[PDB]
């Protein structure tokens, strides 16, 4: 049983810098893609962007000056760190892992797939 | 069968239709493009391989690949979506006496699909010969990249490969891996050592 | 970046009755290794979402088979051959070809 | 220390045909042809 | 067709490369066998014969007749503008490898 | 290489009859000065082999009229109008376009 964990604070202050943790228990980090996700209210569904054990993150266009990525295999942790805060950036954060397959040398060039969610959660800006 | 109902494929009298993505497979000390290409490497289609004191290790350049696999996904939907296919026929019937308008059927039926068999292998004998030469010529402006980054701190031994003149660690490596190798710092010792042979 | 359309926003439907929700784009999803990648996806209310339909016609493990997905070029559907009280919420589709990967706008089901 | 650029290979027996050359090896293919 | 042209102190002569016009000679020769099969013909018609009151089909009839023959037309014309200019291209890129590799 | 098949393997004519042979490649001979190269040979018991057709249609000097050879593409025939006592052997062709050079299976002619 694959099992995602999304832990963090709620209430952030604006020009400050944010951070999540989505501690995964059940599998190994290192056969998935990982990625973060966010929703604001009542609004449709961004991606924000994706990263491998090796190590490359890739981001969306818009948000890529202020996004970055890390994951440790040690505590199998995956971060998410946003500078520059804004009161738009409200929303429920969600992270996912998609299936990785060494031989298949064309998915490192494709959006990763989304198969296991992880709960959410809610970060307001004020 | 060339008798279809609903939304359907169009009719060739071809055998084979297959349309290349990828590489030419040559496998087979290390060497370039010359010797062929690595199984090893299974990061990307185009990239380096670093042999140094620390270790040995594969990479593959990211930019080159992507741009690469763009151009050859537009190039399959504009094959897909060039060929519109829709409902075609479902055949007429003659009697005795209308022997003309049959052989006048029969003849549009034949005439169209000769001319869309000769496209359809036209256009894939084309673009595979255009998808090959692009892969060759990225190869070559990898080469052409590394070469004019290094200038004259390495030597070339032909085959793809250059032999470095100084001492180059890992981040000596990357460097010149993601295109910022900054010539001076390196420069002395590889003129001494380029002097002294 | 790559438009989904979906059709209709809200779709009332009455229990026992089919329903039909429509995703449309702006560019061919066909990749070089030979399929589609198009996702559909679902939201019940208050929970995070999960998946239904991966792929253009395979369906994921645990979903019941009253959904179906199919479609081609530019024009995918998902169709609900009968709707229970556990079809509420919110669908999505998605693509996972080109770069960055983008959602629908999303369409809600409402029983009648 | 020595860098050298290649490209990646493997194991795959798939044909395709050139103006110049016919059955020409690739790692890659995609048919466009039902049967 | 390509080679080498040497003047020193014993004498002067001329050469030729035996595998690049090999090469080349293999390619153009794919040429004409693909130029000759792929465009394959055969017997086609031989007429028909209408009246004074079937007018509308000896219109369509020759409609169809003179219809095909310009898509066949156009067809073989770019088919061989386009290999010239493949072929002379062909030409130019092989002499520009015999010196990169004497150079190398 | 280039497989040649060649049919019958034994043809048995009577005195005053015609007889065929043909003769079929894997690819096509066409070359690129315009021409087709292909030969037909006889061969008698106990001697050597000696020329009949050289190309599609040219007959060779001292080769009788009753020799005719056609073909294109890939199918070939050498046709006798008259058989005589002096036609009977083995006879063979080969193609002289692509590398290597490769011969006929062979086709014996024994009179009844
Ligand atoms: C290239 O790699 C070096 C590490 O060797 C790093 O310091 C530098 O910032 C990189 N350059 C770019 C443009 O990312
Ligand atoms: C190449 O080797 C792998 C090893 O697992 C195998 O699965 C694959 O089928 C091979 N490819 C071919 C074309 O046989
Ligand atoms: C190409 O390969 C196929 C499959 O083995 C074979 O039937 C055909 O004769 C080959 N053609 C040539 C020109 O080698």
């Amino acid at each position: 049983q694959v099992q995602l964990q999304e832990s963090g604070p709620g209430l952030v202050k604006p020009s400050e810098t944010l951070s999540l943790t989505c501690t995964v228990s059940g599998a190994s980090v290192s056969s998935y893609f990982w990625s973060w996700i966010r929703q604001p209210a009542g609004k449709a569904l961004e991606w924000i962007g994706r990263i491998y054990t090796s190590g490359n993150t890739k981001s969306n266009p818009s948000l890529e000056s202020r996004v970055t990525m890390s994951l440790d295999a040690s505590k199998d942790q995956f971060s998410l760190k946003l500078t520059s805060v804004t009161a738009a950036d409200t929303a429920v954060y969600y992270c996912a892992a998609g299936r990785l397959d060494y031989s298949d040398t064309t998915g490192y060039y494709k959006p990763p797939p989304l198969d296991y969610w992880g709960q959410g959660a809610l970060v307001t800006v004020s | 069968h060339p008798v279809t109902i609903g939304e359907c494929p169009k009719y060739v009298r071809s055998t084979k239709l297959r349309m290349v993505t990828g590489l030419r497979n040559i496998p087979s000390a290390i060497a370039g493009f010359i010797e062929g290409g690595w199984t090893g490497m299974m990061d990307g289609w185009y990239g380096y391989h670093h042999q140094n004191e620390q270790g040995s290790g594969y990479a593959a350049d990211q930019k080159s690949t992507q741009n690469a696999i763009n151009c050859i996904t537009n190039k399959v939907n504009s094959v897909i979506e060039k060929m519109n296919t829709q409902f075609t026929a479902v055949g007429k019937e003659f009697n005795k006496l209308e022997k003309r308008m049959e052989n006048l059927n029969k003849k549009v039926d034949d005439g169209f699909l000769d001319i869309w068999t000769y496209n359809a292998e036209l256009l894939v004998l084309l673009e595979n010969e255009r998808t090959l030469d692009f892969h060759d010529s990225n190869v070559k402006n990898l080469y052409e990249k590394v070469k004019n980054q290094l200038r004259n701190n390495a030597k070339e031994l032909g085959n793809g490969c250059f032999e470095f003149y100084h001492k180059c660690d890992n981040e000596c490596m990357e460097s010149v891996k993601n295109g910022t190798y900054d010539y001076p710092k390196y420069s002395e010792e590889s003129k001494l050592n380029r002097e002294k042979i | 970046d790559v438009v989904m359309t979906q059709s209709p926003l809200s779709l009332p439907v009455t229990l026992g009755q089919p329903a039909s929700i429509s995703c449309r784009s702006s560019q061919g999803l066909a990749f070089l290794d030979g399929n589609t990648y198009l996702s559909w996806f679902q939201q019940r209310p208050g929970q995070s979402p999960r998946r239904l339909i991966y792929k253009v016609s395979n369906r994921d493990s645990g979903v019941p088979d009253r959904f179906s997905g199919s479609g081609s070029r530019t024009d995918f559907t998902l169709k609900i051959s009968r709707v229970e009280a556990e079809d509420v919420g919110v669908y999505y589709c998605m693509q996972g070809t080109h770069w960055p990967l983008t959602f629908g706008g999303g369409t809600k089901v409402e029983i009648k | 220390d020595t860098i050298c650029i290649g490209y990646h290979a493997n194991n795959s027996t798939d044909t395709v045909d050139t103006v110049c050359e016919k059955n020409v090896t690739v790692t890659h293919s995609v048919n466009l042809l039902e049967d």
